[PDB]
């Protein structure tokens, strides 16, 4: 199938093909959950990268790069895939004091898409030092290499995301914002990080409220109804008109339906990377009256021939509804470009270049020596090449300097569903090249979010709040 | 001393063990810890005593020998991952297969006595949940380990942080302080405590004036923010080091007295208790665990350490090479440790679950095939086991339930001592007629915000109104 391509060296791939969109003795397989199109798109990106690598006679010549892609759920199943990657061809994993001479089934793994499963996989692989390049993982806890020696990345961490948010906030002169986080760890960490970063730059937070966990397509308890009503009522009562939402893309459906029902209009919603590029959420098309939506996500890079490639196409390794689900999203996915697809492309190309250097071949036959995972990890820190007119090299903390971008959701099926308005360069931590933004105001003026008109005695904890004298 | 040779004992149903016996890479090698820790050795001896006295018992596990494989795990999880993988390997072989699901495994260990550290407990629990291995832990208290979605086979013997946080929230609500400031350590412990307490407060009507984090040895800014609001109650859900650092800095700045609500981390610790000048910072109202203790454990430790030096015993009879060159004075300090009872009760609970699973009666045990580890989970939830004559029960979410004692620091001769002023057992009861407050007279400090009134919303979660 498309989950397996034999070759000289394997390449594990963990992708979120399903999510919990609604008894411990039986284990529900990930095939029974609702299909996520984003995961299948990312897997197609990895497969396209591997096929393009195989085509080329310059990169890894004479060595077939194979891969064993397995389906990882968002949280549910993230142990069996690692156990299967680490095992031999006989599905047996020896236990020994030293793994220097041990050769595993896969030479590297393209890590999961969320921080928690990435942490679990890295904790399991730290013994074997199997290289693991995650995409779209933003937790700052993975930056340090004391406890994650074998973890790398291809996306800027949450530090750069928060910096981009604060730079955009300061550019348009908003110093009165509302922060919403989800009950999960990711939302809490991101909200705390944003609060700490923003408290020293003369921008105050009106309040922070936590959305209850509420997966869509389910009957939610009246207690959650009351909680959502209270949160939206507090949003409406407050004078702040810039709401920053830090939550996974699944738990926002009920919240946005509640906001739509309450007819709360006139806010500049700022998205995290979780849902800044969510196509199924953007398909609602009834959020145009909620104001303007922005979001932080990886800079678009047009990968040639990926759209045509996508269109032409053991356990927990097969999904059937994915094709028929992604067929309906072909046009929007094609027009939206490639943002995280480029992250997966870069991860695979970095692994290939590391293997190319480790084998030590140049435009001719390779030495075809045995490759231990730790050797590949050692040689992968030094990769440096130009991929699609971008620079790919790893920081001392295993990060790739890829430019972020603030996207403004514009609803036009004939054009790009995620128009890009600003570019952020992580290397200098400066946000620049801000372009025209189609605001929700009457005369296309910048929305004003300030708790005090400029005058001076202070009132309340927040420094930015006062009454003119 | 031939102590390490006793870390492994054969039997019909061996048990697992993950203890902090020792403390503190460009190659895939498991690091070795050489420094010796007394707490881990004492807990290992406690579990060994529990297993041996269970084997001594006749009406519990009759005709079956209970084994154990005590393993040294440092605080790091990298060293501790190898013992878990050795646990899940089939008996008689050193290889662990990667099957589709748990039903095809035949692990060599019936259960696991999980790690003391909570992060290590999370790692090991997430690993074992795939195989549905029943793992009971001592000392692991952080709350998200109770999520049965991702930890279907993790139990514990110490109450979770939710219990003490609910007790603190009930104390704040009953005394009438609905305008409080919450703090926590920058480590995972403080962040988790704060996340649970925000929800508990929002449910109970209270909510936070300022929710901050105190970094481990910034704090000046956190104290400034706390001082900005007119809040007389501060809940410091922090570890010992963060609490001590905050108190030292606030002493340096001569902070006004406040009512500090203390977690179990620093409520009884002598690092802050003995801090000079601490008496000028209000009454410390904390919740402390109300649990029994192994009365005969010090006698067992001393007699076992005396007997292990006899060469004849060692001849008759590594995981912890540092455990050999020790003396009784190197472990005498932690003899009266609370966690020894937690380990003893965890071992007793696993033994009782095994006795129930085989459906054994007093005379003996029916003969059948060995019971798989996942078969214990049915009889581990909703299980009542007697430990030292005191009944205990495992919740449907897998946490033991036990009472708490509300204590406050009573100052006398610069040597504070604890006193009983309340008892939490799911519904707090307090005796406020005997509480000595810190104000000018013996009057309860008032920290109240008006929820109704002209109004100007105030608070971190936008609850109150500055009428
Ligand atoms: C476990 O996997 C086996 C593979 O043969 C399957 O037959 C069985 O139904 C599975 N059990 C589950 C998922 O509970
Ligand atoms: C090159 O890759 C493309 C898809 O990227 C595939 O259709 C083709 O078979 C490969 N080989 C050649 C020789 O075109
Ligand atoms: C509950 O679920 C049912 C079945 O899907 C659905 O028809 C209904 O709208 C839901 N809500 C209520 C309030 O019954
Ligand atoms: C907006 O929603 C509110 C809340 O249900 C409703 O009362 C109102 O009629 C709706 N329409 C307008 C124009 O306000
Ligand atoms: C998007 O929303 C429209 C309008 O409600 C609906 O017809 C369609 O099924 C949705 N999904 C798509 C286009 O994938
Ligand atoms: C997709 O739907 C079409 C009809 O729209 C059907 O013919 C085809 O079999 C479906 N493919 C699946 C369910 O994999
Ligand atoms: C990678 O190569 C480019 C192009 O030669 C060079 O400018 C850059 O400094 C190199 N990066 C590192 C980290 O050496
Ligand atoms: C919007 O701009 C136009 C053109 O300058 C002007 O005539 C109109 O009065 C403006 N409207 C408002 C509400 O300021
Ligand atoms: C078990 O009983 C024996 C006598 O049968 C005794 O020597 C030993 O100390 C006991 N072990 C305990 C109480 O742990
Ligand atoms: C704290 O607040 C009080 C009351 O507003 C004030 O007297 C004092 O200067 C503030 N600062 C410190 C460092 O105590
Ligand atoms: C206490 O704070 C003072 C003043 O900042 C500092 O000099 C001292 O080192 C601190 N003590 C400890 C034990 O951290
Ligand atoms: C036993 O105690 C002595 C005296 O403090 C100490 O030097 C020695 O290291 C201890 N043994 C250990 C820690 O194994
Ligand atoms: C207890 O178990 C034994 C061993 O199987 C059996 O012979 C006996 O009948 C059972 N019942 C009693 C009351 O002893
Ligand atoms: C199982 O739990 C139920 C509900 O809490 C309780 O009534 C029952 O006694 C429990 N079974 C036991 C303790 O054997
Ligand atoms: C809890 O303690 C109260 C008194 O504070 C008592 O009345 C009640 O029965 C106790 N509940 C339990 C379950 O022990």
């Amino acid at each position: 199938s498309d989950f397996y391509l034999p070759g000289d060296y394997l390449l594990g791939g963990l992708f979120s093909l399903h999510a919990n969109m609604k008894n411990f003795l039986q284990v529900p397989m990930c095939k029974e959950y609702e299909v996520k199109v984003i995961g299948y798109n990312l897997m197609q990106a990895m497969r396209f990268a591997v096929e393009e690598i195989n085509n080329d006679s310059s990169l890894l010549p004479g060595v077939l790069l194979g891969y064993e892609i397995v389906d990882v759920c968002y949280i549910s199943n993230n142990v069996q895939p690692v156990l299967y990657f680490l095992a031999h061809e006989d599905n047996l994993l020896p236990i020994q004091e030293d793994y220097s001479n041990y050769i595993s089934r896969v030479v590297a793994v393209i890590g999961p898409d969320n921080s928690e499963s990435v942490m679990t996989v890295a904790n399991f692989l730290s013994l074997f030092l199997l290289p693991q390049i995650t995409y779209s993982a933003i937790s700052d806890e993975l930056r340090d290499k004391v406890r994650f020696p074998a973890l790398l990345r291809t996306t800027p961490s949450a530090d750069h995301h928060i910096e981009a948010m604060v730079q955009l906030m300061l550019h348009f002169r908003w110093n009165w914002i509302i922060v919403l986080v989800s009950s999960d760890t990711y939302g809490r960490d991101n909200g705390q990080l944003l609060g700490e970063r923003v408290a020293r730059r003369d921008i105050c937070i009106a309040f922070q409220e936590t959305l209850p966990t509420l997966q869509p397509n389910q009957n939610m308890t009246s207690e959650e109804r009351q909680r959502l009503v209270t949160i939206v009522d507090k949003l409406q009562q407050s004078t702040a008109r810039v709401v920053v939402v830090f939550s996974p893309d699944l738990t926002l459906y009920h919240f946005f339906n509640e906001v739509l029902r309450q007819n709360f209009t006139g806010a500049v919603w700022i998205a995290s990377e979780s849902w800044a590029i969510d196509p199924v959420l953007h398909n609602l098309t009834e959020l145009r009256h909620l104001g303007t939506f922005l979001g932080i996500t990886i800079q678009s890079v047009p990968i040639p021939g990926f759209s045509e490639f996508r269109e032409w196409g053991t356990c927990n390794q097969e999904c059937d509804n994915c094709l028929n689900a992604t067929l309906s999203f072909n046009t929007i996915l094609r027009l939206s470009g490639e943002r995280v697809v480029y992250s997966v492309y870069s991860a695979v190309y970095a692994v290939a270049h590391a293997l190319h250097s480790l084998l030590g071949c140049d435009k001719s036959t390779c030495t075809k020596r045995v490759v231990y995972p730790w050797q590949l990890l050692e040689e992968i820190w030094k990769v440096n090449f130009t991929l699609l007119d971008h620079q790919i090299f790893f920081d001392p903390q295993g990060d790739v300097a890829l430019h972020l971008e603030i996207v403004q959701w514009q609803w036009d099926r004939s054009q790009n569903p995620f128009q890009s308005v600003a570019s952020y360069y992580p290397l200098q931590r400066q946000l620049k090249n801000i372009q025209d933004i189609s605001w929700h105001t009457i005369n296309n003026t910048i929305p004003m979010s300030m708790c005090s008109k400029r005058c001076k005695k202070p009132v309340g904890i927040h420094v930015c709040c006062f009454e003119c004298i | 001393l031939c102590l390490s040779q006793q870390l492994r004992m054969k039997g019909d149903y061996v048990l697992g063990g993950l203890f902090p016996l020792g403390e503190a890479r460009t190659r895939p090698s498991s690091p070795v810890c050489t420094r010796f820790s007394s707490n881990g050795l004492l807990w290992a001896l406690a579990m060994k005593m529990a297993v041996e006295e269970i084997n001594n018992k006749s009406d519990l596990l009759p005709g079956l020998r209970l084994g154990y494989d005590l393993f040294d795990t440092c605080s790091e999880p990298v060293v501790a991952m190898k013992p878990s993988l050795m646990f899940l390997a089939k008996a008689g072989s050193r290889d662990i297969a990667a099957y589709c699901n748990y039903t095809q495994y035949q692990p060599r260990v019936l259960a696991v006595i999980g790690p003391h550290s909570s992060e290590l407990a999370m790692v090991t629990g997430k690993f074992f949940s795939f195989f549905l291995m029943p793992q009971v832990s001592y000392g692991a208290s952080m709350e998200l380990l109770s999520a049965r979605e991702t930890f279907p086979s993790f139990f514990r013997t110490v109450p979770s942080d939710r219990v003490q946080l609910t007790a603190a929230a009930e104390l704040l609500q009953e005394f009438g302080w609905n305008w409080v400031a919450a703090l926590g350590s920058d480590d995972e412990y403080g962040r988790q405590g704060l996340s649970i307490f925000s929800a508990l407060a929002a449910a109970r009507g209270i909510c936070i004036a300022h929710e901050g984090l105190v970094p481990l040895p910034k704090v000046q800014d956190v104290l400034h923010q706390v001082n900005q609001s007119s809040v007389q109650v501060v809940l410091l859900f922090a570890s010992v080091h963060a609490a001590h650092a905050l108190f030292n800095y606030s002493i340096s700045s001569r902070l006004s007295p406040k009512v500090w609500v203390a977690s179990e981390a620093w409520l009884t610790s002598d690092l802050v208790m003995g801090l000079p000048g601490m008496a000028q910072m209000g009454t410390v109202l904390g919740f402390l665990q109300r649990g029994a203790q192994l009365h005969e454990f010090p006698q067992y430790v001393k007699t076992h350490l005396a007997l292990a030096t006899d060469p004849a015993f060692c001849s008759a009879l590594q995981r912890c090479p540092q455990c050999d060159c020790i003396t009784l004075q190197n472990v005498s300090a932690g003899l009266n440790h609370h966690q020894t009872f937690s380990v003893y009760a965890a071992v007793y609970s696993v033994a009782q679950a095994l006795h129930n699973t085989l459906q054994c009666n007093a005379s003996g045990c029916p003969a059948q095939d060995p019971v798989k580890p996942w078969q214990l989970l049915e009889n581990m939830y909703n299980l009542t086991f007697h430990v030292g004559g005191l009944p205990l029960r495992f919740d449907s979410s897998g946490n033991v339930d036990m009472e708490y004692d509300l204590k406050l620091w009573v100052w006398q001769g610069s040597v504070p001592r604890l006193h009983d002023v309340g008892r939490f057992n799911g519904s707090l009861r307090t005796e406020r007629l005997k509480i000595r407050w810190h104000t000018s007279d013996n009057q309860k400090p008032v920290s109240r915000c008006s929820r109704q009134c002209v109004r100007r919303v105030k608070g971190f979660h936008s609850c109150c109104y500055d009428c």
